[PDB]
């Protein structure tokens, strides 16, 4: 058989020739259209929730926010492990996934258990979202 | 048909925590 | 945390601590008193 | 909310959820709305109970236990979607107003409460450098002692005598109300939870995972403190395991006398058997490619 | 696997039991199919009219017991009720 | 073959990769508790040193974090930015080695310590939960302090089983506090309620937030607060002025004693539970065995408070996993290399001869791994595989013939 | 390839060196095991 | 048989089933009977009389 | 009715990662039947006492 595919290609010498050539032109295009990058190919998924409040101890801020968003955060689906970090002024909140799952579908996931906890939060601190990026999503930076 | 005889009363023998009454100044 | 009684018991009897045997929630004292007894 | 039958169920979830982000502000003053758990009504997996015949706990004892070791150590394992407490008492601050010291303290109902809900806070007065270092302005607030319910403050004189919460009421620690209840073989009535599945995931998987982590805890409770079980799924998934493989020994026998019966050459028996392995091997691969459920059913045919 | 391995690695009474039998079936071929097409037809009528339930059930090892009152009950004598059962269970 | 193979694996065996930018991180971390005032002016120390050497043209340095949910730093933690001058215009006799050698010399001060890596290489660093240990332990629980002395008591029977060991407790302190402890009854006397002295607190002494203006597109802050001199110290809020309900005139430490006290700078809480964790380690080393040797050690020397537990996990997470797995790909592999070789020869003994000729091509790559100094890592081990199908590219052909 | 001469050879480097010692080793002496392998089996095909 | 005939008090009905069935049977929104009437209105006052 | 005769929450304790529940409530005697709630004691704004 190995050798037939080889035989009937001995002919038709044209048609290999052009379908080359939609090869190599279907090639030429893809080389250039397709996403060039120095960016060492991610790593981890994850969905973050931070929520800042201005001039508050680690302790204040971990009963006030950070409790609340995590213990709620434990029954959101396809949560693997949930980071709480109480920084005097910020909470940051860290909902890790099984590695491979779909990045909205895991911030889409996450929303639900944010909806019913935005309410319990304190005065006018509100549950910022991470960013539809990576931790190497920082590109360009400057200064005025 | 059975006459199966069962205690009416309430019943707690899983988790009852108990104190002795005792003489001493408030 | 400990009330001074001026009857209804003598020492040594033991007694349980909680008023956690009726609901909270009109649970009417005295029946749910009575269903201990009989 | 009903779907229509086949669709997916995040996505059902996931729809759900927009119109339901612009009704809970519409709620009343601190009722939320709850989600339903990533799971079914099947998801009922492993039930339990928390029981104590030395006497050194209680119901209100139980369930906390239950509420903040347990459920957290129960809903950290892999694909489980929830952990349900079951008929317990939940310890309540409860304070009494006495209508009569009200009367005569010039205290209303209205005032108490006003009161009662603005002094149990803590507060953050931003930070405050010196040797170069930054000091954080912490405020003490929130209620401790039964004296801190005691010493809330709802009347000063001029002349600089209070009037305290230890004066219209009494603040005992009682039950909470409870929507159902939870009763053990009769002999007492105590706390548990059950542990539901994630809908789609593995049950005898998260069974056998959840009672080594319990076998883990029985090291960690309280003294007299242990865990009776009430229902294990694990059980009955065995058994009908059991009995679909000793069937299947069966016929694997059965063929080996028949086709060894007409023909003497009794070789060509085993080398007849291995078509059944196969015949099923090939089946638990295509049925992986849809990702169905492996049933009692799915085991019938 | 059959012949590579069946290679590799009373039957004539019982076969005798049918034989006479065919004998006994040529014989009126044509008739002999309609009444047994007709046995199917006949037996399968009478025998359809009997018997027939609900569908399926699955018996677990445990099992449930649910018992339902009249509406209005109270968190205390419900749950009253719920230790009698119990011992009596 | 294997007397090559044999000493010249025993070799040097480090890290695997590492990828080189041209401008460069710089990370120094001191100790926590910093003001944003010295660590502002730290942060400037520094940047002007990482100028002082000639071959760098920028330097855009950064204390705490910026405006985004991906920043996270404190002050005490400083990512700075260096760009040096084209290639082409560094000092004759230099290279890049030379230059972080020269600033990691020339950029450092005290309690500072100093710190060089990758921008990109870095910030996956950065996001990324999880622990760097290749055996950890996480002890929660429902109260810190229960807890926090597990891991010490965890790490007495850690240092006493093959492995080195270090404790996390000390880790997660540093943080500096003034506390306003309200006294009720004090406060009740002037007829406040706990939450009317905490208004001094917010508001009074604290930046606090109270309104926007409105200003097209731009929106900006309003505040309430004294004036700075009275809240530059201690004493200074113990003599805090207040104007009670009953317009009595006191001073905060007339319904409250104010103390300063050390605590906590930032509270890392997993699962919903406060847990402190246990970083032990080796340098290599063995895995699978040590975490077991712990699960009975610990939970035979030191009994657990009721009310908290203890899980093990570090680098072996997806060591164990991978490894094992591969285990159980290398016979699919071999058994898909037969399948390929008995498809064009039929000689089974034919199969055999590239299966284990193949060593040859193995055993000549890594006599030049020593010699240039390349390292071992999993791009060598993808090398190394095409390599295989190279060799067995030869025997193919040459069988065949 | 080898010569880490450039940005990003830190990496294109050190996937090669495994294909250049390793194949220099590889084929020159496959040619003598090949033949002193497919010589063996003339002795037990024989 | 038996624990029907024990188990049992006055206006308590007794009912047994299977436990998987009946968490089934349970969030089962439907309805049983082969054909149902929904009479839906504005005040229930009314609809009840239908 | 809300807070006095029912047993309204009102406040939770902040206890480590616990949280308990704060209520108001008159004493049971004073809403033992529908009778006891017609005569269930109120102090008016205008510090007058009625039923
Ligand atoms: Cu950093
Ligand atoms: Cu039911």
């Amino acid at each position: 058989m190995i050798e037939w595919i080889i035989r009937r290609s001995v002919a038709n010498r044209f048609l290999v020739l052009m379908g080359a050539l939609f090869l190599s032109i279907w090639g030429t295009w893809t080389i250039i259209n397709t996403p060039v990058d120095a960016l060492p190919d991610l790593s981890d998924v994850q969905v973050i929730i931070k929520t800042s409040y201005p001039g508050q101890a680690p302790q204040i801020v971990e009963n006030q926010v950070t409790y609340p968003l995590t213990t709620t955060m434990l029954s959101v689906p396809g949560a693997k492990t949930v980071r709480g970090f109480s920084q005097f002024g910020d909470s940051y909140v860290y909902v890790i996934f099984e590695d491979g799952t779909d990045p909205y579908w895991a911030r889409s996931r996450v929303l639900e258990y944010l909806n019913q906890v935005q309410g319990k939060l304190p005065a006018g601190v509100s549950a910022e979202l991470g960013p539809d990026a990576t931790g190497v999503g920082w590109i360009y930076e400057y200064a005025l | 048909a059975s006459g199966v005889r069962i205690d009416p009363t309430q019943t707690q023998n899983l988790g009852v925590k108990t104190a002795t009454v005792t003489r001493g100044p408030l | 945390g400990v009330t001074a009684l001026r009857s209804g018991l003598a020492e040594g009897e033991k007694v349980v601590s909680s008023g956690l045997f009726l609901i909270d929630s009109e649970a009417n004292i005295s029946g749910a008193l009575e269903r201990m007894r009989s | 909310v009903i779907f229509e039958d086949g669709t997916d169920p995040y996505w059902a979830r996931s729809r759900v959820l927009e119109y339901l982000n612009q009704v809970q502000g519409k709620l009343p003053a601190g009722v939320s709305a709850e989600l339903g758990p990533d799971a079914t009504g099947v998801g009922w997996i492993y039930e339990y109970a928390l029981v104590d015949r030395s006497g050194k706990h209680d119901l209100a004892d139980l369930r906390s236990l239950q509420d903040w070791f347990l459920k957290y150590e129960l809903k950290t394992i892999p694909d489980v979607a929830e952990v349900a407490s079951v008929g317990g008492v939940v310890k309540e601050y409860q304070v009494v107003i006495d209508p009569q010291r009200l009367a005569q303290y010039g205290i209303s109902l209205a005032e108490v409460k006003s009161a009662l809900d603005a002094s149990n806070q803590e507060a953050g007065g931003s930070s405050i450098e010196l040797a170069e270092a930054e000091y954080m302005v912490r405020a003490s607030g929130y209620l401790q002692t039964l004296d801190d319910f005691n010493h809330i403050v709802l009347k000063a004189s001029e002349n600089g005598v209070p009037v305290y919460l230890r004066d219209v009421a009494k603040v005992q620690i009682g039950p909470e109300m409870r929507r159902g209840i939870a009763e053990l073989n009769g002999e007492g009535e105590v706390a548990g939870g059950v542990v539901i599945l994630r809908s789609g995931k593995n049950a005898r998987e998260v069974i056998a995972a959840v009672k080594d982590k319990l076998e883990t805890l029985k090291s960690s409770l309280p003294e007299g403190v242990e865990i009776v079980t009430t229902y294990d799924r694990s059980q009955l998934i065995d058994r009908a395991i059991d009995n679909l493989s000793g069937k299947l020994l069966e016929e694997f026998i059965v063929v080996a006398v028949v086709c060894a019966l007409f023909l003497w050459h009794v070789r060509s028996a085993l080398v007849a058997i291995i078509s059944l392995p196969l015949g099923l091997c090939i089946a638990f691969i295509v049925m992986h490619f849809q990702g169905l459920n492996a049933n009692i059913m799915s085991l019938g045919g | 696997v059959i012949p590579i391995l069946m290679g590799y690695w009373l039957n004539r009474f019982l076969i005798r039991v049918y034989h006479p039998l065919l004998l006994k079936v040529l014989h009126w071929p044509k008739t002999t199919l309609l009444v047994a097409a007709l046995s199917v037809l006949t037996v399968l009528w009478p025998l359809n009219k009997v018997g027939g339930e609900f569908l399926p059930q699955i018996n677990e090892g445990d099992l449930l017991y649910m018992p339902s009152t009249l509406p209005g009950i109270s968190a205390a004598e419900a749950a009253s009720m719920l230790q009698k059962t119990d011992k009596l269970i | 073959v294997l007397t090559v193979l044999w000493p010249l694996n025993k070799v040097g065996g480090e890290f695997l990769p590492q990828i080189n930018e041209g401008d460069l991180l710089y990370m120094p971390s001191t100790l926590p508790g910093i003001s944003a005032a010295e660590a502002a002016s730290m942060l400037q120390k520094t940047d002007k040193l990482i100028m002082s050497v000639p071959e760098v043209a920028r330097v855009f340095g950064k204390t705490g974090k910026a405006e985004t949910a991906t920043d996270s730093a404190p002050l005490e933690m400083v990512e700075t930015t260096i760009q040096l001058k084209p290639q082409e215009q560094w000092r004759p006799g230099m290279t890049m080695d030379k230059i972080i050698e020269e600033l990691d010399n020339t950029v450092r001060l005290p309690g500072l310590a100093n710190l060089w890596v990758p921008p990109i290489r870095n910030r996956i660093d950065m996001l990324s939960t999880g622990i760097k240990s290749p055996i950890g332990i996480k002890v929660s629980g429902t109260v810190l302090a229960d807890i926090d002395a597990m891991a010490e008591q965890i790490e007495e029977v850690a240092r006493t089983v093959p492995g080195v060991a270090s404790a996390l407790a000390f880790r997660l302190e540093g943080g500096r506090y003034i506390n306003v402890e309200i006294n009720r009854e004090k406060a009740a006397r002037y007829g406040m309620t706990v939450a009317d002295v905490q208004l001094f607190v917010t508001s009074a002494v604290g930046g606090a937030m109270v309104g926007e203006t409105v200003e097209g597109i731009a929106r900006y802050p309003i505040n309430l607060r004294y004036p700075q001199s009275w809240r530059d110290s201690p004493q200074a809020l113990r003599q805090l002025p207040i104007l009670t309900p009953m317009k009595q005139q006191i001073t905060l430490a007339d319904v409250a004693d104010i103390k300063v006290s050390t605590g906590p700078s930032m509270l890392k809480t997993e699962n919903a539970r406060p847990t402190s964790w246990i970083y032990i380690d080796a340098r290599d080393r063995d895995m699978v065995s040590v975490v077991h040797d712990l699960q009975k050690a610990i939970a035979e020397k030191v009994q657990l408070k009721p009310g908290t537990s203890v899980a093990f996990s570090g680098q072996f997470e997806l060591l164990e996993r991978a490894n094992h797995k591969l285990k159980l790909m290398v016979p699919m592999t071999l058994m898909i290399i037969f399948v390929l070789l008995y498809l064009a020869f039929r000689r089974v003994g034919e199969a055999l001869l590239i299966i284990s000729s193949v060593p040859f091509a193995l055993v000549g790559g890594i006599w030049l791994l020593w010699w240039m100094g390349f390292h071992l890592s999993v791009a060598t081990g993808t090398g190394f595989i095409a390599l295989a199908g190279v060799a067995a590219e030869f025997g193919v052909v040459m069988l065949m013939y | 390839i080898l010569w880490g001469t450039g940005a990003g050879s830190e990496v294109m480097s050190r996937i090669a060196a495994p294909m250049i010692g390793g194949m220099i080793t590889a084929p020159l002496l496959s040619l003598f095991i090949i033949p002193a392998a497919y010589k063996l089996m003339w002795l037990h095909r024989h």
